[PDB]
Order: structure tokens, then sequence, then C-alpha cells
């Protein structure tokens, strides 16, 4: 899901 | 901080009773506001106590000990609260020192399929409640999708790697109980294009911004514009992004068109003025000749001959006046055209170089969801956003497996035991399993209830790897088919020396095409030893599984050489490549919301199965088949803590079912 | 409520691009050809205007009449009276033109002349003769 996104 | 901080750290509103609490305490929530606030405080304060010291069991006695008036006046309410919190694993979960050594004799018998984190979590809880528990694991190790490679001093996680913040994360409790070396992740991630040249901060910022903006746009399409059905098929996130990009390209061309359309309107207005000016200069040239000839008639002349000279003099200066006013207008329009031509709108929306860097951002998203964006649900892919934790993301520096292993201590775990068939009836259950080494050596397990923690990829298998007798009901299997189970792979590179920026935790790599955007697009520097960790995501994840390790490590070195230097990148001492889709005990990496699915399917997954009666016309049976796991927790899917929480969830439900709920009076 | 900044998405535009399989590239082609059409149309009128500017080269310099600043007079010479009657025949009621032809009579004096000599110069007849043209 979204929570794994890098560079937030 | 305080009692309200504990409610937060336990994912509960401090000033409101939850749905689960309404069920167990219907007398309180339907009663007066005064009582509710007492309940809420009791609940919160107890949580605080447990959280302050999670390495020791919190008893009812220790709880009542530290309560003030008028909270400690009603000891049955305090007991009802403590028991509720204990049952649903909000207090006394994980690894803690037990004050009252475990009950002499067990009650009820539960077989748990899988010793992943979800399984282990439940197992501990059920044992804590005094049930007989045995876990059946097909692998030769615990942890399942929490895999950790170890060799010498090299430590790298092939599965779960990141703790997604501690604010409300149950893993924060776990980390206090287990020796977890939690290092923070620095958010800075420098990108490097195909050639090896770093992306300039100008580009980097504009593309990233464009990415986020494109995402928000899809969210807008979905909820505000209601763009969710296309040819009866549900719209994917991939589709939506394309549609948005196209509309951004359409607008770029729309802007150019009406800009040039402005120029031709002024250029054509100038054309008509020049025609007027040319026709006037022609008549001035002629009228001057006439006046000239009138003056050549030397005096003395009569009045008509005199009038002619005077007349043509007036007529000529009148036409000279007009041409001067028209040269004024020519000056105004001539610069107005140099105005509009000086500032042209955007040439393109995004260039070939741009679109490539944007594709890396899509790869990031394809990694985060473990799937091609063409598979994700537009409306729902991000349905769990509300429940994200607060605080910076961390990594387990000593390796994640330390957690499963620690949870596995003191538990009946049968390794190398592959469940083949689950049989459940009104009178009970039997689970048929085999030995993974000699597959003819058969086992039978009789139990009151089965907790299934099989991965969704496993449950998906066609033909089935596990047979259910009787078959799972239509509503369950439809959920299984609808739901999405993704794929994401890791390449572990172990070196003798650090040749990268030691203060940088992660750096990207931009692929050549859209097709290969996921291929080795991200690298992690997280561990003490010189280890680099490369991601393979998106469509690339699935195809890279059919390619040998040497070729993969080859392409890895190739990229790193381009970024750091051909002689700065040595040969790797040890290399590992994960293949989660091929792994028969995973059949993928973690779940996603597929297009056509929703968050509600996750609920369907967690719903237990109640068999039919043995004798027809006999009372409605007990529920026998229970489901935990990452794919069963709507608010926390695809995560360790999610699995953990689902395990706790089911243990609570099972205990309630078979040991009875004493706290609901 | 509203799209993000730098993002353009109307309900109408969505339906147009999602109408069918390649309705996306069809719309993008029309505008690509529209751009070429209008671009060569620019060079066409830019070429026309460039040629019309070379014909206007030099301006109207060889055709300018020097500044004749002269002081206004109250008295009507027989000469000036005769210029006037002819100016009426050619310009009708344009008192400004008539004033410029004579040179030393103000616009109001011209109007006065119309009233003063109306009978003696048959200015009625002279004006209706001008009307016939
Ligand atoms: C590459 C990758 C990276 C990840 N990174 C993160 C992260 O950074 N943060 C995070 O929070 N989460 C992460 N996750 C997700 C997390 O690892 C899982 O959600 C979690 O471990 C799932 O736990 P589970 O118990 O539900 O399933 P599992 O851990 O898979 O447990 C199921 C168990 O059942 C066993 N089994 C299967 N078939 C049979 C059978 N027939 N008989 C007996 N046993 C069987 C399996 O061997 C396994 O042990 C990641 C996952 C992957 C693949």
């Amino acid at each position: 899901p979204r929570g794994f996104l890098v560079k937030r | 901080s305080g009692v309200e901080g504990a409610a937060f750290q336990s994912r509960l509103p401090h000033d409101r009773m939850t749905s689960q609490e309404a069920a167990c305490f219907p007398d309180i929530i339907s009663g007066p506001q005064q009582t509710q606030k007492v309940f809420l405080f009791i609940r919160n304060r107890t949580l605080q106590l447990w959280l302050d010291n999670p390495k020791i069991q919190l008893t009812f006695e220790a709880t009542l000990q530290q309560l003030e008036a008028p909270y400690n006046s009603d000891t049955v309410l305090v007991h009802r609260v403590h028991s509720y919190l204990e049952r649903h694993g909000l207090i006394n979960f994980g690894i803690y020192k037990r004050i009252k050594p475990l009950p002499t004799k067990k009650t009820g018998k539960v077989i748990i399929i899988g010793s992943g984190v979800s399984g282990l979590a439940a197992a501990r809880q059920l044992q804590s409640f005094g049930m007989d528990v045995t876990l059946l694991e097909a692998r030769d190790r615990v942890g399942g999708r929490v895999a950790t490679f170890r060799k010498g001093n090299y430590v790298a996680d092939l599965g779960a790697m990141v703790v997604t913040g501690l604010g409300g994360n149950p893993m924060a409790v776990v980390s206090k109980q287990v020796n977890m070396e939690l290092a923070k992740i620095k958010q800075k991630c420098p990108l490097y294009e195909a050639n090896g040249q770093a992306v300039p901060k100008e580009k980097d910022e504009m593309v990233e911004q464009e990415f986020n903006r494109l995402l928000e746009a899809t969210s807008y399409l979905s909820h505000q514009l209601d763009f969710n059905v296309l040819n009866n098929k549900p719209v994917s996130l991939g589709q939506a992004l394309e549609v948005v990009i196209q509309l951004q390209e359409k607008h770029v061309k729309d802007e150019q068109i009406e800009h040039w359309k402005k120029i031709v309107k002024t250029q054509e207005e100038l054309k008509e003025l020049l025609n007027k000016m040319v026709n006037l200069k022609e008549k001035i040239k002629e009228l001057h000749q006439q006046y000239k000839e009138a003056s050549e008639v030397k005096p003395p002349r009569d009045i008509t001959a005199e009038f002619l000279v005077k007349s043509k003099h007036r007529d000529l200066t009148a036409l000279c006046k007009e041409y001067d006013e028209l040269a004024e207008t020519q000056g105004k329009l001539e610069e107005k055209l140099q105005e509009l031509e000086a500032n042209p709108p955007s040439d393109v929306y995004l260039s070939s170089r741009d679109r490539q860097i944007l594709d890396w951002h899509f790869a990031n998203l394809e990694f985060a969801n473990a799937t091609p964006l063409s598979t994700l649900s537009l409306k729902h892919w991000d349905q769990d956003d509300d429940f994200e934790f607060t605080g910076s993301h961390l990594t387990v520096r000593n390796g994640y497996s330390c957690v499963p292993v620690a949870l596995a201590e003191g538990l009946d775990i049968k390794l190398n035991t592959a469940v083949r068939q689950v049989r459940y009836t009104a009178s009970g259950c039997e689970v048929i399993a085999v030995n993974t080494r000699s597959t003819s050596q058969t086992f039978i397990y009789k139990c009151d209830a089965v907790l299934c923690t099989l991965p969704l990829g496993v449950l998906k298998q066609q033909p089935p790897a596990v047979q259910f007798v009787p078959p799972l009901p239509e509503w369950k299997t439809s959920a299984v088919q609808r739901m999405g189970f993704g794929n994401l792979n890791k390449v572990v590179l172990c070196f003798d020396r650090v040749f990268w920026d030691p203060s940088v935790n992660l750096f990207g790599h931009v692929g050549s095409t859209t097709a290969s955007r996921g291929e080795l697009f991200l690298f992690w520097n997280l561990y003490k030893a010189p280890i680099l960790l490369a991601l393979v995501a998106g469509e690339a994840a699935g195809i890279m599984e059919n390619i040998s390790d040497d070729v993969i490590v080859g392409r890895c070195l190739a990229i790193l050489k381009g970024i750091f230097g051909s002689s700065a990148v040595p040969q790797p001492k040890e290399t590992v490549v994960s293949r989660w889709r091929a792994d028969p005990w995973a059949r993928g990496s973690y779940s996603y919301v597929a297009a056509g699915s929703s968050g509600n399917d996750y609920d369907l997954m967690a719903q237990p199965i109640t068999p039919g009666p043995s004798i027809p016309g006999a009372p409605q049976p007990i529920p026998r088949l229970f489901f935990a796991g990452e794919h069963t927790i709507r608010n926390y899917p695809a995560t360790v803590h999610g699995a953990l929480l689902s395990g706790l969830r089911e243990a609570g439900r099972i205990a309630d079912q078979f040991l009875g709920a004493m706290y609901t009076l | 409520r509203k799209p993000p900044k730098g993002m353009f998405l109307s309900q109408e535009d969505v339906e147009a691009v999602s109408a069918n399989a390649t309705a996306a590239t069809t719309v993008l082609r029309q505008l690509d050809m529209e751009l070429v059409s209008v671009k060569r149309q620019i060079q066409n009128i830019k070429q026309t205007n460039s040629a019309l500017k070379e014909k206007l080269d030099g301006g109207i310099e060889p055709y300018r009449l020097p500044e004749v600043i002269q002081k206004c007079n109250a008295r009507w010479t027989t000469e000036e009276q005769l210029l006037a009657v002819q100016a009426i025949r050619k310009y009708g009621r344009d008192f400004q033109a008539i004033s410029d032809v004579i040179g030393n009579k103000s616009v109001v004096q011209v109007k006065n002349f119309f009233v003063n000599y109306r009978r003696r110069f048959n200015i009625d007849e002279v004006l209706q003769e001008w009307e016939a043209e």
C-alpha cells in the first residue's frame, strides 16, 4: 500500500 | 502523552468508545455520559500502565492497585475492562515475564496453519489463555514472509525490512520486549539516469512534484468526478494516470493553439492596416503631383486657379494627417506582436528524459503496492491511508527474523509439515499434513478449531495446494479470486568495502523504458556491514524470476559501475536473490487492492466458517475454521504489524468462542 | 472540490478521451495538425506583411508640405470671399476644411460668413449644388 513509498 | 497518549499508541480514540467496546460493554455505552468517561479513563489508564512497562505481565491486581477514586470504587468494572483488554491483546501481548505461572491444565485444542508472524502472535495469545496450541509450518524455519539472510557478519532481510513508524505501531511494544536495533531511514534519495549521470535538482524537484500532482489528480477523478467504470470494467490506477497525463498533454496543445490563434488575429489586423496605408500612400503620391502642377502655373492667376493650389494643399495635409495616425496604430500592433511572440507557452508537457524520471516514481508506487498500476483499484488502492503510523520509518539493523524467532520461544511448532487438507465438521476438525522431505509420510491432527494463516497467494493456487472439506463457501472463494496478491523481489549485494555515500540510505536508478522501470530501480544502504540491497518491482518483478542469479547480479554491477565508477565497484563476496512468486509457501509478496476488489473483501477474508450440522435438524454449530494474516486486516494490510494484529484478533475471537466471554455482564 | 494546481480535468474532457480505444490519440492528432495548419498560416501572412512593408518604405517624406503658420484675420478680402464660395461648392458644411483652404479665417468666422453673405452669394444654391454630387 501507500505506506511503503520512498521519498515521501 | 498521559492517558490519552496510551489510547493513541493503542490505535484507539481517547474520548470515544469503539464498536468493539460497544459490543462487550453495551450497558455502559447505552448508559449515561458520566459512566462512559469513567470507562474510558479506566481503559486508557490500564493501557498506559501496560505500555510504560511491556516487559512484565499486567495483572488485574496491579491495575486496581494504581487507580484513584472514584475509579477504583467499582472493582467489577475495572475487572471487566482489564479482562477485555487482555482478551483482545491490547495489553499482555508479545514476550513478557509472567507473574502467575501458566495454568496447570489446558482447555480446548487449536491447530494453527503457518508460523508466520500472524500465526505466532495468535499462538502465544491462545497459550496465554490456557489452550492447547500446535503450529504447522511447511518451511524449516519460523517467520514466513519475514526472511532474513545471515552469513558471517552479513545480515539482510529478504522479506519485511521497514517498520513504518512507531506512533500507534504495536511493533513499538515488541521492540521494547525484543533486542531490536532500530535505525532511522534518512529520506533523501538521489536519482541516477541510464548513463549514470545524477538528476539535477531542477528536474528532480519538478518531476517529483508532477508525480504527486498526477496522483492527487487520479484521486480527484475517482471521488469528485466519479470516474470509476470504463466499459463495465473497473478503472485501474494505471488507466487513470494515463488519462490524466493525456489531458495534461491535450491542455499543452490547447494552450499553444489559442496562443498562435492570438497572433494570426493581430497579424491579420495588421495586414488590413498595411493595405489601407499602401492605398493611402498611392493617393498621396498622386495628389502631390496634382498640387505640384498647380503651383507650376506661375502667377498672376485667377481665383479658380488660386483655389486649386489652396484646395490641393488642404487635401494633401488631410491625407498626410491620416497616414500619420495609421503609422501610430502600426507602431502599437507591431510591438503587440513582439509581446505575444516573446513569451510562448509550454513547448511540451514532458520530454523523453522527463517521462523516464517520472517512470521511476511510478516504479516506487509499483514497489509500494507490489504490483503493476494497471492492476490496482483506482477508488480503493489507498483505502488504508487513515491508519498510517506517525514517526520516521525505521529498519531492523540486526535483521527482522529476530522477532518471529523470539515469538516462537516456548511454542509447539512442527516444522517441515505441509498441510494438504483441512477437514471441519460440527463435532470438530482434522488437519492432514505431510513431511516436506519424504512426502509420503502422512500426519493427522484432531482439534476443536483451525486457524488458517496461509498466504493469499497460497489460497489462490489453482489447482489447490490445500483442500478444504467441505469446500469453502462461494462468498469466501470469490473474495480470494477478487483480491490481489502482488510480487516484489530483493537482490542482496555483499561487499568487502563501502563505495557509496555512507550518509545516504537509499538511491534510485532510472530505467531505459517504461517496460523496465521496476528493474533494479532502488538501492538500500541500511546495515552495519557493506551491504547494498536492490529492488525488483512492477512488471519487471515477475519476469526477473525466470532469469538466473548471475545475470541479475550482472545487471546490478553494471548499474553501480555507471554511478560510482568502473573501478570503484568490486566483485560481490556473497549474493542472494529472492523469488517470492515462485516460492510455494508464499506464491507472491503481499496483497494489494486489485481493481474490482475493495477493502470490504479484507473483512470477508477474516470472517470465520461455521460447518453444517452432522444430524439434519440439529442446532446451529460452533464456528470451526478461522482466518488470520496480512490479507485479513482491512486497516493494516500488507504489513508485519498488520499480520501481528490479525493474529491477536483471531486469538481473541477463538478464546471468546471456546473459553467463553466472562466480561460481558 | 477543485483539481490541484497545474492540473486540468473537466468532466467534458474526461468523456472525450475515454470515449473509445484510440479516442485519446485521435484528439491529440487533430490538435497536432491544427498546430501545423496555424503555424504555416502565420508564415504566410508574415510573408504578405513583409512585402507590404517594403512598398511603404521611405514613408511619405517626399510628399510633405512645409509648416505654414499664419496669423488669423478679421477682414474678408474680395479674394478670400471668392475662395470661400468655391470652398463651399467643394466641401459643403465642413467648416474646418473651408477654414484651412482660406488660411486666415477661424472656424467660427466661416460659420459667420454663411449667415452674413447667405443672400449675396446664394449660399443656399451653392450648398444644394454640392449635395447633388
Ligand atoms: C519483499 C517483501 C518486503 C516486505 N517488507 C515489509 C516492510 O518493510 N514492512 C512491513 O510491515 N511489511 C512488509 N512485508 C509484508 C510482511 O512480510 C507480511 O505481510 C507478513 O510477514 C505476513 O505474515 P503472515 O503470517 O500473514 O504470512 P506469512 O508470514 O507468509 O506466514 C504464513 C506461513 O504459512 C506457511 N505455509 C504456507 N503454506 C503452507 C502449508 N500448506 N502448510 C503449512 N504451512 C504453510 C508459510 O511458510 C508461512 O510461514 C514485506 C513482504 C515482502 C514479500
